[PDB]
RNA sequence: UGUAACGGGGCUAAACCAUGCACCGAAGCUGCGGCAGCGACGCUUAUGCGUUGUUGGGUAGGGGAGCGUUCUGUAAGCCUGCGAAGGUGUGCUGUGAGGCAUGCUGGAGGUAUCAGAAGUGCGAAUGCUGACAUAAGUAACGAUAAAGCGGGUGAAAAGCCC
RNA sequence: CCCGGCGAGGGGAGUGAAAAAGAACCUGAAACCGUGUACGUACAAGCAGUGGGAGCACGCUUAGGCGUGUGACUGCGUACC
């Protein structure tokens, strides 16, 4: 607290408590007691259990037919009118699609579908997995993402 | 499901707060005994 | 307000 | 990650001063004395629903000496000749025979009489 | 279901006359604070005066047992510091024999409103002539 | 119809003032007035300067019938006490309240 | 020399009981101008029983 | 004509067609349930009463209603001591009416 | 200080002794209801504990279980100008932290659930800050060099002007 | 416009959705100070409540009483850390 460090008033004789700096957590515009430290929150995860996490979501996604599995799977003009169309065509409305490689005509498309995001087969996270209402993984990505997992 | 994956049992086992209340158990020296010097802000004997 | 003043000398009672 | 604790502690203030409602004084206007009338009220509280089975017995066994005595027997001789003509009814039932129905409990009277001839 | 309790304005008060002559002191103010309170009552409730009011006759022929005709001594402290005023028994029945009674009366009722409400009903009179004939108080024997 | 004159930060303070307005209450304005005119209190110049104002609001916008018109409500409430400091011996200082006072009168045909 | 406790509002009040104001009884019409006026005091015209003892 | 009976160890005075409150019953909140107990008939002025009981003694009651009755607070303090305890409690009642009393 | 060495009245039994019978007398025990824990054949299915027996005063303290507030995700979802938070009443409900529904004021934000983090809960620290009390309409109005009157102006003159 | 001192402040009128949004200006809590109503209180003793409880006032149901407000009188009761 930028302040002095002079006692502000004598020990005795005052008749008010006994006050060392008017910086002191108690007093008001004075320091907070515990500062919080600009910290970090990374928790390491071991690379197995985020494996194992990885082959327990999916299988789940299976289980649950969130897992819509496809063949190539991409556009032609990066039009997200023609993304759009398409997935009414698919009839759905909330898909993470996890394309073998980014071809940029579709991700462009997506860029701007807030219910719809693009990732290759090996950005892909659990958050993510989980949230999304369905996910759609050409064959391509099947087969990275399995041998990814390994 | 987002808003459905919970924590196996006995994982969490919710912290411990000194000093909120006489409800809580702890609060008013929080565990540490009366006066004393184990019981100081800091103090306890070196190893 | 800003200053205190000290007390009487109080009752010597040695 | 700050708190402004400022709605928890007015409604549960104004909890304890809703209870206090009825005191004189500050004590109920002011949380820092209300609490203690409170929790005070609550020893008085919980000390008294059984000073309250006291008193009720040692009111209908008054009642019930007053109306014995009238007939012609202590509270001891009566309760005696009715244990031992076996009648169990119970202290609140006698008092409150004795204050309204006074040819019953004269009855009462008669058969505790009987049972210590 | 509750309990009954006497009514104040409900309630009815009969009037008593007793002859305090020869009467040991106690052994009349005692059952004169039984009746006052109520206890002869079944209707009694401890909190409204159910009593009977009393008018003692001969209060000046009261009598006490055993040499406490001049040794029952009876203090009271006039406020000032040192007047601690005595009064034998003999002296309080020559000077006004009521507050023998009244004293022995008031010693044995509670204290409280309720109880400076009990000593209002009691009509203690010295010698034997009492002019609430009005009221026709029926002969008490006690 | 209950005509309201009210006189905000009065300098005065809230007692000296209810001292008077507790004599008028209830009473025909016709009383009130004399007995405002030959009180002997500050208070008394305030509470009629705002009787004037009641009569005078009743009688330009509700109507009319000064002849009856009584004292409704009439009450004195706190206002915004204005600090001020005051030195005593020592070098203390004492902080001191110039008092304020919002008048409140209400006369109704009644 | 000092309280030692705060005499609550009943004390606060039941000490200024008497603090309140005496209002005046009645106030006495002039003889012939028809004006109030205290008693004995002079009326605000300058008349006391009806006389004009003041021209001011 | 009144009757004397005891329901949960506390013995009522009631007379036909008033309602009672009882300790809870296991009885469906609208069942017609008696008690072959009765400690006394008033009987007009012929009380009868019964040595133990008054052998023919039957009462014929209707279960009103059940019902958790007024919420009552337990606070244990200790002053000085750190402790205190609040609690809440709300007793089970069964509102009966007494339809018939029979001696 | 004021009896003042029965608690008081008062008592010659209303004292002491001995015998016996009654009765009052606790939050003890019993009676009916309710909850919680522990233990034992169950139900085999993480049990309705179907049943029991038993335990439940508690400070320092150990353990278990929770309520609630802010923020994040679920949430471009849901609620909401046909009234959100907040404030203030009322009723119901939970064992408690608490919740819910709703009246009025408010006039635009809130947030279910399941998780996550805490600047996570105030009555005290001769605590800090702001506000308002009390003493109180009381002391005091600051040199005991001294004021009185007429006229003026002014809404009001003891104090301003003459 | 009216009261006002060619004031302060206010009541009308008017904008405004709102002026108990009027610049002392969103909500507007609590302490604190009033005004009105209901009840109690001037022979009564004390951590100021609680248990009981009459009376009185009021809302509903009718007339079964109940809920609310007070609370006379009484048993017990010497704050908190
Ligand atoms: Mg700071
Ligand atoms: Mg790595
Ligand atoms: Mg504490
Ligand atoms: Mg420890
Ligand atoms: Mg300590
Ligand atoms: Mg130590
Ligand atoms: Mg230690
Ligand atoms: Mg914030
Ligand atoms: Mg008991
Ligand atoms: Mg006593
Ligand atoms: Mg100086
Ligand atoms: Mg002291
Ligand atoms: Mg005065
Ligand atoms: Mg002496
Ligand atoms: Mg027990
Ligand atoms: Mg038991
Ligand atoms: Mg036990
Ligand atoms: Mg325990
Ligand atoms: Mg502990
Ligand atoms: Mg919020
Ligand atoms: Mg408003
Ligand atoms: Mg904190
Ligand atoms: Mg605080
Ligand atoms: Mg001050
Ligand atoms: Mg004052
Ligand atoms: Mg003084
Ligand atoms: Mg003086
Ligand atoms: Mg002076
Ligand atoms: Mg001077
Ligand atoms: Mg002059
Ligand atoms: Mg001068
Ligand atoms: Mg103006
Ligand atoms: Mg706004
Ligand atoms: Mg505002
Ligand atoms: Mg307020
Ligand atoms: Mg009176
Ligand atoms: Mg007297
Ligand atoms: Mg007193
Ligand atoms: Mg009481």
């Amino acid at each position: 607290v930028t302040g002095s460090g002079k006692k502000p008033w004598r020990q005795k004789g005052t008749g008010r408590a006994r006050s060392g700096s008017i910086k002191s957590p108690i007093w008001r515009s004075g320091g907070v007691t515990f500062a919080a430290r600009p910290q970090d929150h990374s928790q390491k995860v071991n690379k197995k259990m985020y494996r194992g996490a990885l082959k327990s979501i999916l299988s789940e996604l299976v289980r649950q037919d969130r897992l819509i599995v496809v063949e190539k799977f991409s556009v032609e003009a990066p039009k997200t009118k023609l993304l759009a169309q398409k997935l009414k065509d698919m009839a759905l409305e909330d898909v993470l699609i996890i394309t073998g490689e980014l071809d940029e005509n579709l991700f462009l498309a997506a860029r701007n579908l807030h219910k719809v995001d693009v990732r290759d087969a090996t950005g892909i996270d659990p958050v993510s997995l989980i949230a999304f209402d369905k996910v759609v993984m050409t064959a391509d990505a099947v087969k990275q993402v399995e041998e990814m997992l390994a | 499901r987002l808003n459905t994956l919970s924590p196996a049992e006995g994982s969490k086992k919710a912290g411990k707060r000194l000093g909120r209340g006489i409800g809580s158990g702890l609060g008013k020296t929080g565990g540490r005994g009366h006066k004393g010097q184990k019981s100081r802000s800091g103090g306890g004997v070196r190893r | 307000p800003v200053y205190i003043p000290r007390p009487r000398p109080p009752h010597p009672r040695l | 990650a700050r708190v402004k604790r400022g709605v928890i502690a007015r409604a549960r203030h104004k909890k304890i001063l809703k209870q206090a409602k009825g005191y004189y004084g500050a004590r109920s206007r002011v949380y820092r004395v209300a609490f203690q009338a409170v929790i005070k009220a609550g020893q008085y509280a919980y000390r008294d629903r059984r000073q309250r089975k006291r008193q009720f017995r040692q009111l209908w066994i008054a009642r019930i000496n007053a109306a014995a005595r009238q007939n012609g027997i202590s509270y001891s001789k009566f309760i005696n000749g009715l244990k031992k003509a076996s009648v169990e009814i119970d202290r609140k039932i006698l008092a409150d025979i004795a204050v309204f129905d006074k040819v019953a409990f004269t009855a009462l009277v008669e058969k505790a009489k009987a049972a210590l001839a | 279901m509750k309990t009954f309790t006497a009514k104040p304005e409900t309630v009815k008060r009969d009037w008593y006359v007793v002859d305090a002559t020869g009467k040991t002191l106690g052994r009349l103010a005692t059952e004169l604070a039984r009746r006052l309170r109520g206890k002869h009552k079944a209707e009694y409730t401890p909190h409204v005066d159910t009593g009977d009011y009393i008018i003692v006759l001969n209060a000046d022929k009261v009598a006490v047992t055993g040499n406490k005709r001049t040794d029952k001594v009876y203090y009271h402290h006039t406020g000032h510091i040192g007047g601690i005023k005595q009064a034998t028994f003999e002296e309080m029945i020559a000077r006004r024999p009521e507050r023998v009674i009244e004293i022995a009366v008031k010693g044995m009722l509670p204290k409280g409103p309720l109880g400076r409400a009990m000593f209002r009903k009691l009509k203690v009179y010295a010698g034997n002539e009492h002019n609430h004939a009005a009221q026709q108080p029926q002969v008490l024997d006690i | 119809m209950e005509t309201i004159a009210k006189h905000r930060h009065a300098r005065s303070s809230a007692q000296k003032v209810r001292l008077v307005a507790d004599l008028i209450r209830g009473k025909k304005v016709s009383q009130a007035l004399d007995i405002l005119t030959y009180t002997n209190k500050k208070a008394a110049v305030l509470v009629k300067k705002v009787l004037e104002s009641a009569i005078a609001n009743a009688e330009h916008n509700d109507g009319a019938d000064i002849d009856d018109l009584k004292v409704t409500k009439i009450f004195v409430d706190e206002g915004p006490s204005m600090k001020r400091i005051m030195p005593r011996a020592k070098g203390r200082a004492d902080r001191i309240l110039k008092r304020t006072s919002h008048i409140t009168v209400v006369v109704s045909d009644r | 020399a000092v309280q030692q406790n705060k005499p609550t509002r009943s004390k606060r009040g039941m000490r200024r009981s008497h603090d309140a104001l005496t209002a005046v009884t009645s106030l006495s019409v002039d003889k012939t101008s028809g004006e109030k006026h205290l008693r004995h005091h002079i009326t605000a015209d300058g008349y006391y029983r009806g006389r004009k003892v003041i021209a001011k | 004509m009144y009757a004397v009976f005891q329901s949960g160890g506390k013995q009522h005075r009631v007379s036909e067609g008033q309602t009672v409150r009882l300790e809870k019953l296991d009885i469906a909140t609208g069942e017609t349930v008696e008690f072959a107990e009765v400690l006394m008939i008033a009987n007009g002025e012929e009380v009868k009463i019964g040595v133990p009981f008054v052998d023919g003694g039957v009462i014929k009651a209707e279960v009103v209603a059940h019902g958790r009755g007024e919420k009552v607070k337990i606070v244990k303090f200790r002053r000085r001591k750190h402790y205190r305890k609040q609690q809440g409690h709300r007793q089970w009642f069964t509102d009966v009416k007494i339809t018939g009393i029979s001696a």
